[PDB]
């Protein structure tokens, strides 16, 4: 056996829960980010739903416009609404021994985006994988492998380095859409997760109609 | 299946079996010097062996689905049992959970725990319910989770995604549904018995139909004889080729499989116990339509065996008579030599 | 004699097929001092001279050139008429091979790539574009990169309809074997939808193009691809491109983005998850691995599907290549009672080819003479049954090893 | 010697234009063999129990440096033998470790500058070695970074490790005993010891296991071989000091350890720990090079151990540390059973049981310190290695569990030479010992 | 003496080829030829280390005797 050293060693977990909108004290956790910084007219609100039936979340939702302001006139490009974790202040997360991301969001038809901060050279890169929704207006899913994500510079596609995937400092999802309109994302959770083994079955909450052979409990 | 069965067949398992590295270096050694003794026997004699692939890709089947692999044979000899397992390849010689675990005996109705061999009482005592039964049953059942049906309904995706169904350890039970060592004589020189209800037991009671691959050796009998040189004696002898023949036969079709265990599911649903009910009723246990079953069964694999037993060259066409069990009653225990049955059969009867 | 007189005689020769009659009439009037300016009928007298001196076989390139240099400055801004400029392009593209000397001919026309687009329109003369687009068309794998030179030019100086794409991917994806030139097609329609105002690119067409990129185990085209479908903002990700990227990282042998495919795909709702192709992928994935191929076959049912054709034949393979003959004689027999599916010649085939033992090749023999009778003799006629088989192993190698080589060398020959 | 066969293999290699980086290897392998076997029989022929002094006197031969160039010899096909054959002839081992021309130059270079450290006789001559060593180190690191603290921290080391080696050599210049002890620290930091060693363990673990196979043997191999040789610091209470503090952070931090690199770095340091206590002692040529030898042997057979692991997991974290954590191998011994029992052998050499060669290495170092009247830092080395075999026995434990899971690419091909290599390896260890006498008698008459 | 040690060097050999066969998954007996190849070339080996003993046990003997 093990033995007592089990308990000297390092800890390890199957994932790590980087945001929870569960618990009642999210907005305490989590910073939004519109471009009225920039002078643009897209606001970016957020709130926790709690609702009689299902599990509480979080409205990631806004007016995302691309008007170019006029005070400065050296914008440009002036649309964009993010929301990520606070900042890291132990000094950066660690996710060598995890592999795949999810995101339990119920979306919309807006085009939202995956936004990964870690040590890089440069203080503006960002690892930015495209957030795929597949079924609007109902709840799923989301997985991403952390090794999909792709290195960006204020939107430019860079030389790629791996991320480094143990001095990660936050997480969180951005809406470069470049499209005019109210948006909002219903988000339950986003989590760091390991391999998953092999499935070749569908979800439980996905599960076709049929005989089973297993015996009931 | 039920669970008294499968439960008090697990506790005769852990019984007889650790499951430790240590125990199993040792059940590992002995069974592959004793398959390595039965294969050099092998090559010093003269054996013909037609169909070792059928027992060879049964056995990859069944464990690829978590079946079970059952194999039934006629018993002519004392240590045919271990000498027959030295045509296995080393792949099935050394890995023991890869290997044989039983002795087979089909009860009585009417370094052996190393060797794979579980207990069997051949005498007039309990009956075809005894706990030897239950473990071959147990063996046969890959797990408890799925449910009792009559065809093989494929289970691996809800258990087992990614695990083993039998896991370092064996499904291969293999029975002797005679009960004792067959040595009769010419004419009728490699005939059997009537097989027991044992077998049929160990072919309905899993909730996962097994592959039943019959056998036939004919040979061995003129090698460890039960009386000394009794195939040398004037007037018995005919052919003086002494030559071993194994084969090996098709898998039973799954069809008559499946009908006997719906069979079995009818009698089930006859009482009002479910099929996966906590005890078995003693009307399946001693019942007129159980036993008849049971009886249908065994008789259906006997013929499976004699039918295999024609490619054998040197054999003659088998009396009717020779498969009712009734015909092997009132025998005597007592001769101790050739025998002579009802005037029919000539028999290196001892006891 | 006027000009206008030589310029009647001139035609009058063409129109009776007179070139050469017509380069003296031309080469006499010059002689005489006839003075050629912008006048109705000039136009399209020396049109019809260039018309039927781009027809004669024997015309060489620097001739034609010598004569367009010389029409030139009689010509207004440079612009000989549409039909010359029909014809010569034709002559020059069907007839010959030279895209250097084609290509000047309109830098002759437009110098500036930037500046002075002035964009045309297929309707107003398509007789160019449709000449242009058969030569880009017409040429092999040999004469590909003139093509993609060729590509380019239609799109610097015609407005090409956006079916031209997704038949220009197939062409340089299917036909010349060019990937690296479909890969840039479709970064030329991102950038054109990007930048300029363009329709989006289509999820059809990077489905396509994973397509094409398995089918040569082009890594490095799917990893551009990948990281572009990422980042990728105008088109969505459905089964058909998860389908697609899992067949494309199952061609190159990767464990983790095989694996990471397959639970995107998982997790979608069955309507829209799994469907038939994901099981081809998946099958092919376990070829040698005959636990996790067992498991995918028995998930069919579980995703609310049913087996085809090719599921069953390459599931047979899996179970042939793994030494499971008498399993896959056994699902072919029974085939038809249990899905409805009757064994074509590619099964049998497949059985037949990836059963590498003398007796259980004869066991299928014999179940396909009794059964499908005409299709075995079919199959007896042509080259489609080998007779390939696991040697007697002298070197005593265990018969997993030594059936893996078989199954690859069994699939090389039927590779083609 | 091996000098003109590292220049004369440098000179190859940067005029060859071979498309292929493997041919070249292979080639250098038997051009490796063969000179092994020509400068043995050279030795053995005209060269036996000579201390030669070659250039000016600057380069020195004798018996011990003879038998530290068959260690680099052994050592250094076993690497070009793992370089050129792919273990499996599939994508997952093919970018496992690709060489590029750029990396054989620099090994080469990296050789040289070790070979040069063992051959040393003057101080330049030390200083170019270390130097050559140092960067050629930095160079192969920097050639494979997948993040930017790690490259700037390796940066970082090299540059004060620098910074300290020409600050020695300038204090040496201006010239006792303090000066002597300034340079055996400064020569020892650059091997990994206690009070700075946590730079090259982060260096180890995020570097390439083809890579670290190399990067974290020849370096303490070339060091302590110049360091024995040369008796500088002898009853030196800062090495007693460092030795004993090198000991306990390396067996008691080494079970703090969940990354298997970053144990067998630990581990390194604590066989290390084990090497710097033989510099305190007179007559320490035969139990350091019974020693090295051994180790050399044992963290051969580990990292190849490992490197085989790679086949029997169901996902790879990065293409060049495919394994990261030690639970990424419970249950190895469902997958190959003979694999998991070399591993057991190893791990029982490197804890010091008998009759395996490790254990032989640390009776010598015992005893060596016994009768010369050192007994704390014999009960230290005891405890020492009680804890170090904590961990080992923890790795064995984790390796030999139950594990039910269905592996992808169950059959492959697996390479003849490394797997043969490895076998040879095992069975060194498992059975050296029989010629130990032998040995002790060949040691006696030829290497003294 | 000879007998000995070439005794030993080929048991080493076929130690060494039939653990090279395990760790590979193989049977025991594949390439029964590689057997033969492994156990030459370490008799070879051992040969010449008995060789270098012997002159070490010569040169030994001279400073004993005097
Ligand atoms: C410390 C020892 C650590 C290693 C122990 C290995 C022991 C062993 O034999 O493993 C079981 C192992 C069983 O096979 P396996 O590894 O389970 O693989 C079975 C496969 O189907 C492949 O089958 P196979 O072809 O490898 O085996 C059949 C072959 C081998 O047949 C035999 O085993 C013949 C009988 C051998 C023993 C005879 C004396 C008793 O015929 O035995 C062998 O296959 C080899 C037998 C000969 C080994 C001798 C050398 C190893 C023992 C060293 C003793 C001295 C130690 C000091
Ligand atoms: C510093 C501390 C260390 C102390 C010293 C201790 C030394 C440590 C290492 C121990 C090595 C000692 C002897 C080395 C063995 C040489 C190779 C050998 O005999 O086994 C190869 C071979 C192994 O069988 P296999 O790999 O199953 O081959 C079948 C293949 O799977 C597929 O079929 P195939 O057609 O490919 O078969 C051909 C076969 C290759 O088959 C061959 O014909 C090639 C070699 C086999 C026979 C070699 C010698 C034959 C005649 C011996 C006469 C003297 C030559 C050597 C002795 C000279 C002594 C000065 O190819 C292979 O598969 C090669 C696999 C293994 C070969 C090389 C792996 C180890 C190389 C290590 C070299 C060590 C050099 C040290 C120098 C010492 C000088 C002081 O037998
Ligand atoms: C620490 C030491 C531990 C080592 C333990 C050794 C245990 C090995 C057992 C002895 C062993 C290897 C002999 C060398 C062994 C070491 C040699 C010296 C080292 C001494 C220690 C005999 O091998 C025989 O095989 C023959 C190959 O045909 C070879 O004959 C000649 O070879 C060339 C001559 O140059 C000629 O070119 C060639 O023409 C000759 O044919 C010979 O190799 C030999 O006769 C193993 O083979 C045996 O087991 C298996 C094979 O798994 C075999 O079954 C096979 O597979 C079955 C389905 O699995 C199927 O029934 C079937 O497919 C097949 O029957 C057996 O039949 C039998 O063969
Ligand atoms: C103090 C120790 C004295 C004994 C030393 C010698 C041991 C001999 C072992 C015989 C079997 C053999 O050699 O290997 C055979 C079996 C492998 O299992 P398999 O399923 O048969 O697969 C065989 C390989 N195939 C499938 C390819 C054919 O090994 C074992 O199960 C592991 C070794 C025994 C248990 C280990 C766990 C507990 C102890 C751990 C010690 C590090």
């Amino acid at each position: 056996m093990s033995a007592n050293p089990a308990i000297v060693r390092p800890t390890e977990t199957t994932e790590q829960v980087l945001v929870n909108f569960t618990k009642p004290n999210s907005l305490e956790t989590v910073l939004t980010k519109c471009d009225e910084e920039l002078g643009g007219y897209s606001t970016v609100n957020l709130a926790l739903e709690r609702p009689t039936t299902g599990k509480p979340y979080g409205r990631f939702f806004g007016n995302l416009s691309l008007d170019l302001p006029k005070d400065n006139k050296m914008v440009t490009r002036s649309g964009f609404a993010m929301f990520r974790t606070l900042d890291q202040p132990t000094n950066a997360w660690n996710w060598e021994q995890y592999r795949h991301l999810e995101l339990r969001v119920r979306g919309d038809r807006r085009k939202y985006f995956v936004n990964v901060q870690s040590a890089t050279p440069l203080a503006s890169d960002l690892y930015q994988h495209r957030l795929f929704i597949q079924t609007p207006g109902e709840w799923e899913t989301v997985v991403i492998p952390i090794d999909d994500f792709i290195l960006t510079n204020k939107g430019v596609v860079q030389e790629q380095m791996a991320m480094d995937t143990a001095n990660v400092y936050t997480v969180g999802i951005g809406l470069i859409d470049r499209q005019y309109g109210p948006y909002n994302l219903d988000i339950e959770y986003i989590k760091a997760v390991a391999h998953p083994p092999l499935e070749f079955k569908p979800k439980k909450e996905y599960e076709v109609e049929k005989e089973t052979i297993l015996l009931t409990p | 299946s039920f669970r008294n069965v499968s439960l008090r067949g697990s506790q005769l398992l852990g019984k007889l079996d650790s499951r430790g590295w240590g125990w199993y270096v040792a059940k590992k050694w002995n069974i592959g010097l004793v398959y390595t003794m039965c294969k050099v026997f092998l090559r010093c004699k003269k054996v013909d062996i037609k169909g070792l692939d059928n027992l060879l890709e049964a056995h990859r089947q069944a464990r690829l689905e978590g079946r079970g692999l059952l194999t039934v044979m006629n018993h002519t000899s004392v240590l045919d049992d271990p000498v027959v397992w030295g045509m296995l390849p080393n792949d099935n010689g050394w890995i023991p959970y890869l290997m044989r675990w039983a002795t087979g005996a089909k009860d009585i109705c009417y370094f052996f725990g190393a060797g794979q061999v579980l207990p069997i009482t051949r005498f007039g005592i309990g009956g075809p319910f005894q706990p030897g039964m239950d473990m071959c049953v147990r063996l046969l059942n890959p797990n408890n989770k799925i449910k009792y049906s009559a065809k093989y309904t494929p289970y691996l995706v809800h258990t087992n995604a990614t695990s083993y169904p039998f896991w370092r350890e064996s499904n291969w039970v293999h029975f002797f549904p005679e009960g004792y060592v067959h040595q009769a004589l010419e004419p009728h020189e490699g005939t059997m018995r009537y097989f027991r209800w044992g077998t049929s037991r160990a072919v309905l009671e899993p909730v996962t139909p097994p592959i039943i691959v019959p056998m036939f050796s004919h040979g061995l009998q003129k090698v460890f004889q039960e009386i000394p040189k009794g195939y040398e004696m004037e007037g018995n002898n005919t052919n003086k080729d002494r030559t071993i023949s194994i084969r090996i036969g098709e898998p039973i079709s799954e069809t008559t499989v499946a009908g006997f265990r719906n069979e079995w599911i009818n009698l089930c649903h006859k009482e009002n116990v479910g099929l996966n009910a906590e005890t078995m009723p003693d009307v399946l246990k001693n019942g007129q339509e159980a036993k008849d079953l049971r009886s249908k069964v065994a008789a259906y694999l006997r013929e499976e065996v004699e039918k295999l037993r024609l490619t054998v060259p040197n054999m003659n066409p088998e009396l009717p008579e020779f498969k009712e069990p009734e015909f092997w009653s009132d025998i005597d225990k007592v001769h101790k030599g050739v025998y002579n049955h009802r005037g029919k059969v000539r028999m290196l009867r001892n006891p | 004699k006027d000009t206008s007189i030589f310029a009647i005689e001139m035609d009058k020769a063409l129109k009776n097929h007179d070139t050469l009659e017509a380069l003296s009439i031309f080469y006499e009037s010059f002689e005489q001092g006839a003075q050629w300016e912008n006048k109705r009928l000039h136009m399209e007298a020396m049109t019809e001279l260039l018309i039927q001196y781009a027809g004669l076989n024997d015309t060489s390139v620097a001739d034609i050139l010598q004569l367009v240099q010389r029409i030139e400055p009689i010509c207004a801004q440079g612009r000989i008429p549409y039909s010359a400029e029909t014809a010569i392009a034709q002559n020059v593209l069907q007839r010959h091979s030279d895209t250097a000397n084609f290509y000047t001919f309109m830098n002759r026309q437009y110098g500036n790539t930037a500046d002075k687009v002035t964009k045309q329109d297929p309707q107003i003369r398509p007789h160019t574009y449709q000449v242009i687009h058969d030569y880009i068309y017409s040429c092999e794998s040999e004469r590909a990169d003139l093509a993609w030179e060729m590509y380019g030019l239609l799109h610097k100086f015609y407005v090409v309809p956006f079916a031209d794409y997704y038949k220009a991917i197939k062409f340089f994806a299917q036909d010349v074997k060019r990937q690296d030139y479909a890969l840039l097609t479709f970064q030329q329609i991102r950038k054109n939808h990007d930048l300029h105002g363009q329709p989006a690119a289509t999820s059809e067409m990077v489905a396509f193009l994973f397509h094409e990129f398995a089918k040569t185990k082009y890594k490095r085209g799917i990893k551009r691809l990948h990281e572009v479908v990422a980042l990728e903002t105008s088109f969505d990700v459905n089964r058909d491109v998860l389908n697609e990227m899992m067949a494309a990282y199952v061609s190159v042998e990767d464990l983790n983005r095989v694996q990471d495919c397959w639970a995107q795909l998982q997790q979608l709702p069955p309507s829209i998850g799994a469907n038939n192709r994901s099981v081809d992928v998946l099958l092919s994935y376990f070829k040698d691995n005959i636990h996790y191929t067992e498991r995918t076959w028995q998930g069919i049912p579980e995703f609310g599907l049913l087996p085809t054709l090719e599921n069953y034949e390459q599931y047979l393979i899996n179970n042939c290549r793994t030494g499971n003959y008498r399993r896959a004689l056994e699902i072919t027999k029974n085939m038809e009672i249990d899905s409805g599916l009757k064994p074509t010649a590619k099964i049998i085939a497949a059985v037949y080819n990836y059963t590498f033992t003398e007796q259980r090749k004869l066991e299928v023999e014999q179940w396909a003479e009794k059964a499908h009778p005409e299709m075995w003799l079919e199959l007896k006629e042509g080259d489609k049954l080998k007779s390939l088989c696991l040697p007697a192993n002298s070197d005593n190698d265990n018969v997993e090893s030594l059936l893996k080589q078989a199954s690859a060398d069994m699939d090389e020959e039927m590779s083609g | 010697m091996l000098i003109l066969a590292i220049i004369s293999l440098i000179t190859f290699v940067s005029m060859s234009k071979l498309s292929d980086n493997r041919a070249i290897i292979r080639l250098i392998n038997i051009y490796l063999i063969l000179v092994l076997v020509l400068d043995s029989f050279l030795y053995l022929l005209f060269l036996n129990n000579q201390t030669y002094t070659v250039m000016g006197e600057l380069l020195i031969f004798n018996s011990f440096t003879f038998y530290i160039d068959m260690l680099i010899y052994f050592i250094m096909i076993v690497i070009s033998s793992l370089y050129g054959y792919n273990l499996y002839n599939n994508n997952l081992y093919k970018t496992l470790f690709e060489p590029k021309k750029e990396l054989i130059i620099l090994f080469l270079i990296n050789i040289l500058g070790a070979l040069l450290i063992v051959h040393s006789n003057d101080f330049i001559t030390l200083f170019v070695a270390i130097e050559l060593q140092s960067y050629s180190i930095y160079l192969i690191t920097a050639i494979y970074n997948s993040s930017y603290k790690a490259s700037k921290a390796s940066m970082l080391y090299f540059f004060m490790g620098g910074i300290l080696s020409i600050l020695i050599a300038y204090s040496i210049n201006t010239y006792l005993n303090l000066i002597l002890i300034a340079l055996s620290l400064g020569l020892l930091f650059k091997i990994g010891i206690a009070p700075l060693h946590k730079w090259l363990i982060s260096i180890y673990e995020n570097t390439p296991i083809l890579i670290t196979i190399y990067i974290s043997l020849i370096p303490k191999i070339s060091i302590l071989s110049y360091l024995v040789l040369s008796n500088i610091s002898i009853n030196s209470l800062v090495i007693s000091i460092l030795a004993i503090l090198t000991l306990l952070v390396g067996s008691v931090g080494g079970l703090l350890q969940i990354k298997i690199k970053r144990l067998l770095a630990f581990s390194g340091l604590t066989n290390a720990g084990y090497m710097m206590l033989l510099l305190l002692l007179n007559n320490n040529e035969f139990s350091y090079l019974y020693y090295i030898t051994q180790y050399s042997i044992s963290h051969l057979a580990i990292f190849m151990i490992i490197i085989f692991s790679i086949y029997y997991i169901n996902y790879i974290n990065n293409q060049y540390n495919p394994i990261i954590y030690v639970n990424q191998l419970k249950g190895l011994i469902h997958d190959n059973a003979y694999l998991v029992l070399s591993m057991a052998i190893v791990v029982f050499s490197f804890i010091g049981i008998p009759p395996l060669l490790g254990f032989f290495g640390k009776l010598n170092i015992l005893m060596s310190i016994l009768n010369n009247g050192y007994y704390f830092i014999s009960i230290v080395l005891i405890v020492a290695s009680l804890i170090s075999a904590l961990y080992y026995l923890y790795l064995l434990n984790v390796s030999i569990q139950d594990k039910n899971n269905i592996l992808i690419n169950s059959n492959e091909t697996v390479s003849s030479v490394l797997s043969y290599i490895l076998s040879s390896l095992i069975i060194l260890i498992t059975f050296g010992f029989i010629y130990n006498s032998l040995i002790i008698d060949i040691f006696n008459v030829y290497f003294n | 003496a000879l007998f000995t040690s070439l005794v030993g060097a080929s048991g080493l050999g076929f130690a060494t080829k039939f653990l090279s066969n395990k760790i590979r998954l193989k049977p025991a007996g594949y390439y029964p030829l590689g057997y033969v190849f492994s156990g030459v070339a370490w008799a070879g080996l051992g040969l010449v280390l008995h060789n270098v003993h012997q002159h070490s046990l010569e040169v030994l003997e001279k400073k004993k005797t005097a």
